């Protein structure tokens, strides 16, 4: 993409290790956890940053089902269940289906 | 009289498959023909081998043996003197002929 800094090598892997060991060793810690491993990964990512200076929420589930089963029916049983499980009220779903009935779906 | 082990970086920064193999190596053919083995070590991005490599590296920084190996090596160099058999002779001939027929197959590779 002409966008990277020259790829990431296995040296980057040991880069994470040494930074995590160094960060933990600064706080006198004898063990290293995610709070510093993520910080080590943060430094090898922040350095490159200077170069770079609800109807859809319902319809996405329908589209996912149209990929899983693809049945273009008018009556629905899986959509109503999953949308209800997602926390919506069926009035919102009814309006969502009504709009897409007009919107070429 | 000695053995040479050499490591060479690719021309430029990284290996480029667009250029031929001889253009990624900064050695003239007369020198390049002498080496018995040239290993093209290429770095892929396949996780099916990257993850296994990662495990092998990561399992080593928490908390046959060399004595057997050197004892084995020192014994073989001292007592073993193999002789090429008649049957094995033909294979060397055919392998070089086939390798030559694809036309850098100098005779220095045949003694290799």
């Amino acid at each position: 993409s002409k966008f990277s800094f020259g790829q990431a090598t296995p040296r980057t892997l040991l880069g994470i290790i040494r930074l995590s060991q160094a960060l933990a060793k600064l706080r006198l810690a004898d063990m290293v956890d995610i709070d510093d491993v993520e910080e080590a990964l943060r430094l090898v990512r922040v350095s490159k940053e200077s170069l770079y200076q609800p109807t859809t929420k319902i319809f996405t589930i329908i589209k996912k089902m149209l990929q899983e089963t693809g049945k273009n029916t008018l009556s629905y049983e899986n959509i109503v269940k999953t949308v209800r499980l997602r926390g919506f009220t069926m009035l919102q779903l009814s309006n969502c289906i009504q709009e897409y009935s007009y919107l070429n779906v | 009289r000695s053995s040479i082990l050499a490591s060479a970086n690719p021309i430029g920064s990284r290996y480029n498959p667009n250029l031929p193999v001889t253009e990624n190596i900064d050695l003239p053919p007369p020198l390049l023909s002498r080496f018995d083995l040239v290993y093209l070590v290429l770095d892929k991005v396949d996780e099916k081998n990257d993850r296994e490599l990662a495990k092998h590296l990561t399992n080593l920084y928490l908390e046959l043996p060399v004595e057997f190996l050197t004892m084995y090596i020192s014994y073989a160099k001292e007592h073993i003197h193999p002789i090429i058999t008649e049957a094995a002779k033909t294979e060397l001939v055919r392998a070089y002929v086939g390798m030559r027929k694809m036309g850098t197959a100098t005779t220095r590779q045949l003694e290799s």
